[PDB]
This record gives C-alpha cells, structure tokens and sequence, in this order.
C-alpha cells in the first residue's frame, strides 16, 4: 500500500507500479494497532 | 493418502468414487517389490558393494 | 477446529489458543463423507 502524489494505491513487490486498489490484490485480515484508520476515501 | 492426493492436484470426486482401485494399486505396488529383491534393485547393489 | 469445555472454535497450528471461528481463518471446501454434520449452532 503506497502513498501517491498525483492517497493510497497498490504497488507490486518488485517494481514501482502505482495502481488503484482492487479486490484481486488484497486479502482480509484481523486488525492491528499499527494499521491506518482511513475514513474519508474508503477503498472498494 | 486422501489429503496427500488432494495436495498433488486430483479432485475429490474421483477420490470419493475410486477408493478400491487405488487401494489395490498401492497394495500391489508394495507387494511387487518383495520379488524384485535381486540385482535389478540398484539399492541392493549399492548396499552390496 | 476444536472443541472445548467452557459449539466449536479455532486454534492455531502451534499453540493452544482457543478463539471463535471466523472466515478469516477458514476456507470453503467441497463436502466429504468423513466430516461432521451440524444443525444446531451454525458458525458465522
Ligand atoms: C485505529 O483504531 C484502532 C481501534 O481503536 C486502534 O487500535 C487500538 O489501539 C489501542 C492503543 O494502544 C490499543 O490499546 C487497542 O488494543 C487497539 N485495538 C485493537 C483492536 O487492536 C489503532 O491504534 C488505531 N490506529 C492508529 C494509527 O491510531
Ligand atoms: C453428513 O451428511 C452427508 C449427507 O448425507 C453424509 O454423506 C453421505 O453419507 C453416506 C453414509 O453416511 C454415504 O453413503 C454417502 O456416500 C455420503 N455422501 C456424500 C456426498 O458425502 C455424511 O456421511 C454425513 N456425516 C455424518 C458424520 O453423519
């Protein structure tokens, strides 16, 4: 999960490829104290 | 064995349907090696020398 | 999946850590005859 400078987006683990987040590159996970509580632009 | 054959990429339908033949195949596979105890077994050749 | 004496629950693969069953730690698999049928306390 990568910040942009034209907000988070997706990038690959071996190349700087900013890309909007979808369901096909992330997985559900239990919350942690270190995670970012974003509440103005919810990801799809 | 069911879960290991699941792990290799065989569907659960045929495992649900074909238990007897795979059991016979495994049994005869482990039964064939007793009579193969000869020079053809390279493991016996290695043990021997 | 586990039973305990305080309906099933979950534990990890390396510690006896009882916790209620979620979808975050299970997957859908086609039915097999060896399983346990339950019709009283359906997990979420
Ligand atoms: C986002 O909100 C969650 C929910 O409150 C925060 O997680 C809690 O943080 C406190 C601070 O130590 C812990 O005592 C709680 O145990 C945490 N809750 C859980 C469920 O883990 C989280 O810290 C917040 N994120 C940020 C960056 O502040
Ligand atoms: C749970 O219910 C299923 C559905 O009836 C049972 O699955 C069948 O069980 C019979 C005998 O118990 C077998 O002859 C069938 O081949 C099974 N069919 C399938 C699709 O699995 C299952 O056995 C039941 N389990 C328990 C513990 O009662």
């Amino acid at each position: 999960f990568i910040k942009t400078n034209n907000e988070w987006s997706y990038t690959g683990s071996s190349f700087y490829a900013p890309e909007p987040i979808t369901s096909l590159n992330t997985k559900y996970v239990a919350p942690q104290v270190t995670y970012q509580n974003i509440s103005t632009n919810l990801p799809p | 064995i069911f879960y290991r054959l699941n792990g290799v990429g065989i569907t659960q339908q045929v495992l649900s349907e074909n238990q007897k033949l795979i059991a016979n195949k495994f049994n005869q596979a482990l039964g064939a090696m007793q009579t193969g105890f000869t020079t053809t077994n390279e493991a016996f050749q290695k043990v021997q020398d």
